[PDB]
């Protein structure tokens, strides 16, 4: 019960494993198990009326059977298949996946079947002068998405080599904000936020700031 | 955005040619089925359905003019490109029966191996963890538009409880041979 | 090992109709990269990448190769399809079988999977729909995709999950314009 | 009569 939640980045590849415990095993014994995952897309809003669906199952011998459209996000990476492990790979993290995950792992002998919840957050970071700088203006800087939960740690850099950006007498930080006084021209370029949590979710988002 | 739709696609011949080795083929495929092949060094056209053979006739010795030329448009290309690298790719394979499973009655194991760049790879059956060549037959490399190429091997075997099959992949671009393990029921 | 390479040379014939419109494209390949391009609404080989822009030159600067090249479309596309391709492909022939399985049973007053299994048929135009007891269901419907044999024969797997009592029946429907009447395969629980 | 019409495949050549 109280099914866990992971939360996703719109836009980027969310991890969604599910491996039996950690016990090294015969990989014959391996390869004979089949794998099915079926999703209900759901919300505690009425979204439904008030449905679940297979989207892909794998028998043993490799071949696929899901959703009559093929979803092309999810693509398993077969290796990890071969090493005990069963993970849900999408390349474009779908702003349509939010809702409820149900597992199937069929071995032989035991079998396991996980579940949980997948929440997408679209991560972005909003500035407060929206548009150019000027010559020497201020700057606010704001990454983060739909999360109810507080960043723990919060990383600035800048320029495209990702330079660490510390506190500094014209760097000020504050919780998750970022914002300098004068902007000399020197400041242009590629500025990105990386955020941090309890589960470990990391978040990197760019932003180009140009100045005059 | 890339793909254009038509009632019906021929390829009417593909020719592939690597160096070094020498390695030549020439195949004749049209939505999606081969139609037929041309041998090598045989100098014949073969086709893969019989009947196919019954109302057309491919001259071969287009086929090998094609491969000869080929075989000239890779050398001064290698010739000319002095030094440019080559990249390989890891196939994926699947292994599913042809018709539907009936324990004791015969039946064909297909393993079809995609992604395969450069063509040319070991595609083998074990029997219980045993070597086995018993009518064992091989397609030609059809072509993806990932210019990549995909292949399937034939295994006419009985399914029985105490028979696993695995089909074995060897690669240039695998770090090690990789087997697909099948067991029915 | 050292350096190895790989060459590749195709023609292309895509008849968006019958004998109205008929196209055709030539494409050559070196290293998975195309570097020369030949389309017959060009008229001319034009070079996709500038390495190949000497060898298309070469074949813009011959007037029978061009005229040739520009032939071909009526000769070695057109002259096949209504000859060889015509007798070859349409002439043959095909019937899907159709079966029913299943993966659990139990007292099937459970949840369960039915499976229909539809192989050995020559792909083209299939309608599988399931019917419990006479009505069309789409919930819970999980189809493969098409499944190439590699043999001219094709394959396909759906599955609808079946709740219901033992005491209702269920069935596979398909339609496949090889076969005039779809057939309907029937399973008691 | 019946005859096995099939037209080949024709390929090109280059210099460089
Ligand atoms: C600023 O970001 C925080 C977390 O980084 C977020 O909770 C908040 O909604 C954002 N916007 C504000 C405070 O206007
Ligand atoms: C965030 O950090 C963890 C721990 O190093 C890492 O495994 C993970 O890949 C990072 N997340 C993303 C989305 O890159
Ligand atoms: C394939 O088998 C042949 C012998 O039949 C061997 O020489 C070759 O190294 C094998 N593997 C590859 C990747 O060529
Ligand atoms: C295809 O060709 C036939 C025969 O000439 C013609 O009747 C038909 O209109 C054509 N199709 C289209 C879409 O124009």
């Amino acid at each position: 019960k109280e099914l866990p939640v992971v939360w996703a980045q719109e836009g980027a590849p969310v991890h969604l494993p599910c491996s039996l415990k950690s016990p090294n095993l015969d990989p014959n014994f391996l390869r004979r198990g089949g794998v099915i995952w079926q999703h209900q897309p759901d919300s505690g809003q009425p979204t439904p009326i008030p449905g679940r669906y297979t989207v892909l199952s794998v028998a043993p011998g490799g071949l696929r059977s899901g959703r009559q459209p093929l979803h092309p996000h999810v693509q398993l990476e077969e290796r990890g298949l071969q090493r005990g492990d069963f993970s849900l790979w999408l390349r474009p993290a779908l702003r349509t996946d939010a809702g409820e995950y149900h597992a199937t792992v069929r071995l032989p002998n035991r079998a396991l079947s996980c579940s949980l919840r997948l929440r997408v957050g679209q991560a972005s970071m909003i500035a407060s002068p929206s548009g150019v700088l000027k010559l020497s203006d201020w700057v606010l800087l704001n990454c983060s998405f739909s999360r109810p939960d507080r960043p723990v740690s919060v990383h600035w850099f800048q320029g495209q080599n990702r330079v660490p950006v510390y506190n500094s007498p014209r760097h000020f930080l504050a919780e998750t904000f970022l914002l300098l006084p004068q902007v000399s021209p020197l400041d242009s370029g590629t500025w990105g936020c990386v955020l941090t949590y309890r589960d470990g979710f990391n978040v990197s988002i760019t932003y180009n700031l140009k100045v005059l | 955005e890339d793909d254009i739709e038509a009632d019906h696609v021929g390829t009417y011949g593909i020719s592939v040619y690597q160096s070094p080795g020498d390695i030549g083929q020439y195949t004749f495929e049209f939505d999606g089925d081969e139609l037929f092949y041309v041998d090598l060094d045989k100098k014949e056209t073969v086709w893969m359905l019989p009947e196919f053979g019954q109302l057309a006739s491919f001259d071969p010795q287009g086929g090998l003019q094609n491969i000869a030329v080929v075989k000239h448009n890779l050398g001064v290309l290698t010739k000319r490109s002095n030094s440019t690298p080559a990249t390989n790719e890891a196939p994926q394979a699947t292994v599913f029966p042809k018709s539907p499973v009936l324990l004791g009655q015969p039946n064909t194991l297909i393993c079809f191996v995609d992604n395969i760049f450069p063509p040319v790879i070991n595609i083998t059956w074990l029997r219980n963890s045993k070597s086995v060549a018993d009518g064992v037959y091989e397609t030609s490399f059809f072509v993806n538009r990932d210019y990549s190429f995909h292949k399937l091997s034939y295994l006419t075997f009985i399914p029985s409880d105490d028979d696993i099959y695995d089909c074995k992949v060897e690669h240039w671009g695998l770090e090690e041979p990789v087997l697909k393990h099948w067991e029915p029921e | 090992s050292e350096r190895h390479f790989v060459y590749q040379f195709m023609g292309e014939c895509y008849f968006t109709n019958g004998t109205q419109r008929i196209r055709y494209v030539t494409r050559y390949i070196y290293n998975r990269e195309e570097y020369v391009r030949y389309d017959s609404d060009v008229g001319e080989h034009r070079a996709v990448t500038e390495l190949g822009r000497p060898d298309a030159e070469y074949w813009n600067s011959q007037p029978e190769i061009l005229e040739r090249t520009r032939a071909e479309l009526d000769t070695v596309c057109r002259h096949n399809y209504e000859g060889p391709e015509t007798h070859t492909s349409l002439r043959r022939l095909e019937q899907p079988n159709v079966v029913i399985s299943l993966s659990r049973t139990e007292a099937l007053n459970h949840h369960n999977t039915l499976v229909c299994s539809v192989t050995d048929f020559y792909p083209a135009k299939i309608k599988v729909r399931w019917f419990r007891n006479g009505q069309e269901e789409t919930v819970g419907v999980s189809s493969t995709q098409l499944i190439r044999n590699g043999d001219w024969t094709f394959q396909v797997l759906v599955m609808l999950e079946m709740t219901p009592r033992r005491g209702e029946v269920y069935t596979c429907h398909v339609e496949h314009p090889s076969l005039k009447s779809p057939i309907t395969v029937e399973w008691r629980a | 009569g019946p005859v096995s019409k099939m037209r080949m495949a024709t390929p090109l050549l280059m210099q460089a």
